[PDB]
């Protein structure tokens, strides 16, 4: 056989290493997969670390403009009578549909958010749901 | 033309936003005995109890209500390096369709 | 591309609970 | 290797050395590439590369394990200590 | 001798030898959730080049080069049983163990979901007998063994020199993984994606060894 | 060591003749119970373990099982759950957990297609 230290590198590392050091007396299978098509990442041992002081995490928060539409959405009706279905698709609800109303609005130009979102409230009522604000 | 953006932008779980108590519909796919298995969607399923009420109508494949609280519920204790898990996320039954 | 997140400050974030005598003297 | 008889332990380490094993690259077959200073844990071990007719001026230890490398030309000096394991 | 030299060096000049690119896309990992992850809370560090990004803290897989990592994961294995590779599925998650040992059945090869017994790998070779062929790929479907630390046979296979091709989740330690690919491994649609897939991709190696063995016999 | 399981039942069967002989009877009516009368009259030990016997038997009863060869000569396991070691246990709990679960597949689709020891 071989090597079993796991920790002085990559798999790949050894066993080219040992086969041209000729030791190895055949070469293995998936040796010649990993060269003909290699990974993206050398898979090279590392033990993890911890962050210390200052450093934090490069994953950033996922935000979008209609989330803050959804906000005030959310802090005056709730959710919506219509339960989500989230196997469906294009579940459209009434979050969506409000927001894209609020937008079809803002592409009207009223800079007052509060007529945007009363007009959102209209052509709701004009689509014919029924707004279960709790006043 | 279909981008990997463009597939959660608008994708309902963006749409729904927070899950601090709202409505979702939610189907069994497995029984144990007392306990019923939702699985409403997203990562992980609910798991809850048989109520009196409609008893033998909670079967296999029935839909029902769900409260949807929090997706995961998960919280790191006092000396534990990173958080522990459950699987589940527990929230509370109400009624069908 | 137009539909890449956007780094902003965090809505849906509940307003912090102040005690019941807060704002009194 | 360990036991409690002794030809027994040579043999347990002989079987199992092989299966722990290393390669290294020489320069020309006769020296490291360039040199290396570092410590394994207190043993600050520390060698510098040599030309051609520049022999093993080297630890016991390291002079055999080099001749069994293949090494043939090096300087080492080690201090602090000197655990043979270390 | 030369006619079994040809018959391997044939499909190691193409970056599709089966045509793994229509197996999946990126519109069926999105609609298998595969895209979904923990909480942020037990997310681990490797994964940061892996992960989009949080969505209040629920981490999304950037899924663009998933699929990257899953085209040279599915060119790994299917180049490996072309070659006759013994594939072991190891997978020890108590809740889609049935599924799983029935998918190596019915594409010939090989499972272990069960609790690993201790020198399995490593001590071969007086667990099972003298003269043993190890298995000469194992893909992982949960690296994570039921107590959410790595799995032994993580550890264990890349240290007998054998290649691990898993599926690495938003929690896991992907570093003697070979062939990672970050995906949900939780849910039943997204394991169904996988158990769909790697069946897949044995088979239509399997049909295309077979020709080529038709291809000696068709001259001589 | 197979071999040497065939070389048991010819020789087992060669003295079940020899047996038949000089016991003056037919080696096609010769049977075990019969056997065991002869033997046991024959070589009389003195002994109180039944086990430290004169015994000439079935001998797949006297010799254990030698074990059948999981792998050809091209080295791969012939049973899919091979690689647990365990193999022929952890085989039968998954047909029974099968058995299990298309029981509660038929219980449920019976509700929607409507001593011993
Ligand atoms: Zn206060
Ligand atoms: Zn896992």
């Amino acid at each position: 056989a071989g090597s079993r230290l796991e920790t002085v590198g990559s798999i790949f590392s050894r066993t080219r290493d040992l086969v041209r050091a000729g030791v190895l007396k055949e070469k293995p299978l998936w040796f010649d997969v990993y060269d003909a098509f290699p990974p993206l990442r050398e898979p090279v041992f590392q033990r993890p670390r911890v962050r210390y002081g200052k450093a934090k995490a490069p994953i950033q928060d996922i935000w979008y403009h209609e989330d803050r539409i959804r906000a005030k959405f959310y802090s005056v009706y709730g959710s919506g009578q219509r339960a989500f279905d989230l196997f469906n698709p294009n579940f459209k609800s009434t979050c969506q549909r409000f927001v894209e109303k609020y937008t079809e609005l803002q592409k009207l130009g009223e800079t007052d958010e509060e007529k945007l979102f009363v007009e959102t409230g209209k052509a709701l009522l004009a689509e014919g749901v029924i707004l279960r604000r709790v006043g | 033309v279909e981008s990997f953006a463009s597939m959660l932008r608008h994708s309902p779980l963006t749409q729904m936003g927070p899950a601090k108590d709202k409505l979702v519909i939610g189907r069994i796919f497995h029984i144990v005995e007392n306990d019923l298995y939702i699985d409403f969607g997203g990562k992980f399923h609910c798991v809850c109890r048989r109520p009196e009420v409609d008893g033998e109508k909670y079967q296999k494949g029935t839909r029902v209500r769900l409260r949807l609280l929090d997706l995961e519920l998960t919280s790191r204790f006092l000396g534990a390096t990173t958080d522990t898990t459950v699987l589940e996320a527990n929230a509370v039954l109400l009624g069908i369709q | 591309n137009e539909d890449l997140p956007i780094s902003m400050e965090n809505p849906y974030k509940e307003p912090l609970k102040k005690c019941i005598l807060c704002g009194k003297h | 290797g360990k036991a409690t008889d002794r030809m027994d332990a040579f043999r347990k380490a002989k079987n199992r050395a092989v299966h722990h094993l290393h390669y290294i690259e020489r320069y020309e077959d006769h020296t490291i590439f360039h040199d290396i200073s570092l410590r394994f844990k207190r043993t600050h071990i520390k060698m510098k590369k040599q030309p051609k007719g520049y022999g093993l001026r080297c630890h016991r230890a390291i002079i055999t394990i080099c001749r069994l490398i293949g090494i043939k030309d090096m300087y080492a000096k080690v201090s602090g200590s000197i655990n043979m394991l270390s | 001798t030369d006619f079994n030299d040809k018959i391997l060096n044939e499909p190691l000049k193409h970056s599709d030898f089966f045509n793994v690119k229509e197996l999946f896309s990126v519109r069926s990992l999105f609609d298998a959730r595969v895209h979904l992850g923990h909480k942020a809370g037990c997310r681990h560090r490797f994964m940061e080049p892996y992960i989009f990004g949080s969505r209040l803290d629920h981490d999304i897989i950037d899924l663009e080069q998933t699929a990257t990592h899953l085209q040279l994961a599915l060119n790994f294995t299917a180049h490996m049983a072309y070659r006759k590779g013994i594939i072991l599925f190891i997978s020890r998650n108590r809740q889609f163990s049935y599924l799983i040992e029935n998918m190596a059945r019915d594409c010939g090869e090989y499972a272990h979901t069960r609790y690993f017994r201790g020198g399995m790998l490593t001590n071969a070779r007086l667990l099972f007998g003298p003269t043993v062929r190890l298995p000469d790929l194992i893909i992982f479907l949960h690296t994570l063994n039921n107590i959410f630390e790595p799995h032994v046979a993580v550890r264990d296979a890349a240290k007998m020199n054998i290649p691990t091709v898993g599926i690495v989740d938003t929690n896991c330690n992907p570093c003697l993984i070979t062939y990672p690919v970050p995906g949900n491994d939780d849910s039943p649609l997204a394991v169904h994606l996988y158990c769909r897939l790697f069946q897949t991709a044995i088979t239509r190696a399997k049909e295309k060894r077979q020709q080529v063995e038709a291809l000696y016999r068709l001259q001589g | 060591t197979e071999d040497f399981i065939k070389k048991q039942i010819e020789e087992f069967n060669i003295g079940k003749r020899h047996l038949a002989n000089m016991m003056g009877e037919d080696p096609e009516t010769f049977t075990q119970e019969d056997i065991d009368r002869a033997i046991a009259y024959l070589f009389p030990s003195g002994l109180f373990e039944k086990r430290a016997r004169p015994v000439m038997k079935h001998p797949e009863q006297i010799f254990p099982r030698q074990r059948a060869i999981q792998w050809g000569e091209d080295g791969r396991p012939f049973h899919y759950l091979f690689y647990t070691g365990k193999q022929s246990y952890y085989s039968l709990m998954h047909d029974v957990y099968g058995m299990l679960l298309n029981l509660e597949k038929h219980q449920s689709h019976l509700q929607a297609k409507s001593g011993s020891r």
